[PDB]
């Protein structure tokens, strides 16, 4: 890789540069190698890595689907305008496939498998159904519910471990369930499976914040938050 | 807008 | 290049769509594939190329700025962090660099050269001093003084045009001289020039209000409320 | 913020 001739530390460092200009493709390029190094990463290094994927695969998401709603009204007394917009859609569609292939092809080799500490499973876990999520978000063809199943088998995988390993207030814990219970609702067809997964681990969060210091719990209030937000949209 | 993080 | 198995209008349409979708990165390579064809721009594709390629550098351009200033700092009490901070902002700006030189090298071949009309000629002209303008923004060696020089010879000849050719309500002749005068303020250290400019400008606009239709000049509008943010930030 | 467009 492109990245093999520098430093673990020197990668790690300009991620973190990389980040304070929102610079994410390269900050994505920058974690990629240092995962390649072989070693696993810390805490703060997850963090660096799964943000830096989240806002590449983010653009190209918003993207895709600014494309496809062009597309669906070109096929709707919609004049023929050819096969411009579908090229374009598919060259973004295509681009968006390759990030996700890259970040499950780390998580495969070798982050899962290394991973022994239930926070970095779970968290590993989690990525895992994310990027199979964004791949089933897009797909259309025999693959779709191949592709719908990888992400709940890695989603619920995670699921069982952290209610086994984690505490209720857990961020990852909480982010593993907002995220399953919006597969749940936007890709499985499950609106009721998503509602009582968002309600559930909400209130038990709630009932668990009494044993938390004050300041310390700041992105797990957060993503209450999301779920309180969630919630209220879908009921 | 349906939330992820 | 890699546009050119793609008919013109496809491209042009590709970068209409590519604006919806704010890929700015992609608009500018379909644009740039629409030049290469040999035909000059129409109003409508100038303002097209203009926007794909102000975007990307601006955003280089700010996140070129977060690492001079995380440079600057570590060079004041400030602990030794290594090369790393100096070889990404070298990363960016290297980049960077790489896009003005292929803009300018646009203009060169051969936007400016087959521009007859006024409004074209002023377009690509103020283009041309951007790009230098920008070039500079980053310069600290024996070429900075010429790079200033480019960009002034550039946005005056520009000038020169506007003023005997076009109204001084004329959007392309008001981004203009917004321009000159940041060129003035930023780059040549003559922030005396750029208030007299932006204060005659503005001047010159408002007395020609009373000659256009309602509706017809909201560019021209936002332009002279940047002036005069300018002017109030200035003064 | 000096503004250019
Ligand atoms: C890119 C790294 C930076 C910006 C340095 O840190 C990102 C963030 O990293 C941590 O927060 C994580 C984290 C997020 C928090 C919810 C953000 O919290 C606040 C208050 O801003 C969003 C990020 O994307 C990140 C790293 C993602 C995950 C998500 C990843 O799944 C694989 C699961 C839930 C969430 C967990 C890991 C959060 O702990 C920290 O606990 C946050 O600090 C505070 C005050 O809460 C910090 O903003
Ligand atoms: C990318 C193309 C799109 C978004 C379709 O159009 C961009 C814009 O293109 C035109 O506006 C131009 C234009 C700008 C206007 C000031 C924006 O006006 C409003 C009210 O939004 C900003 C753009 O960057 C653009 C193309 C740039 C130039 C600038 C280029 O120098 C080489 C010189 C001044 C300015 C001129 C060319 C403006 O005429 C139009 O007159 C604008 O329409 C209106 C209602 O004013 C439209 O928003
Ligand atoms: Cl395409
Ligand atoms: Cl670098
Ligand atoms: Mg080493
Ligand atoms: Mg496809
Ligand atoms: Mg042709
Ligand atoms: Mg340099």
């Amino acid at each position: 890789g492109a990245m093999g001739s520098m430093e673990r530390a020197s990668l790690i460092q300009k991620a973190k540069l990389a980040e304070q200009a929102e610079r994410y493709e390269d900050m994505a390029a920058f974690m990629k190698g240092a995962v390649e190094k072989g070693e696993e990463l810390s805490c703060e290094e997850r963090n660096l890595l799964s943000v830096a994927y989240k806002n590449v695969v983010g653009g190209q998401r918003a993207a895709w689907r600014v494309l496809s709603s062009i597309e669906q009204k070109s096929n709707e007394g919609s004049e023929e305008k050819g096969p411009e917009v579908r090229e374009y859609r598919e060259k973004v569609e295509t681009e968006l496939q390759g990030v996700c292939d890259t970040v499950l092809g780390l998580l495969d080799s070798h982050l899962i498998k290394e991973a022994g500490d239930a926070e970095s499973r779970v968290f590993y876990l989690k990525m895992k159904g994310d990027y199979y999520r964004y791949l089933a978000e897009v797909a259309t063809g025999d693959d779709k519910k191949r592709i719908i199943d990888s992400a709940r088998s890695a989603y619920q995988e995670a699921m069982d471990i952290s209610k086994k390993e984690m505490p209720p207030t857990n961020p990852i814990r909480l982010g593993l369930a907002l995220n399953f219970s919006v597969f749940h609702y936007e890709i499985a067809n499950s609106p009721e499976e998503a509602i009582s997964l968002a309600k559930t681990t909400f209130d038990e969060a709630m009932a668990d914040l009494h044993t938390l210091s004050e300041d310390s719990y700041k992105d797990s209030t957060l993503i209450m938050q999301l779920l309180r937000d969630n919630l209220t949209l879908w009921t | 807008m349906t939330m992820s993080v």
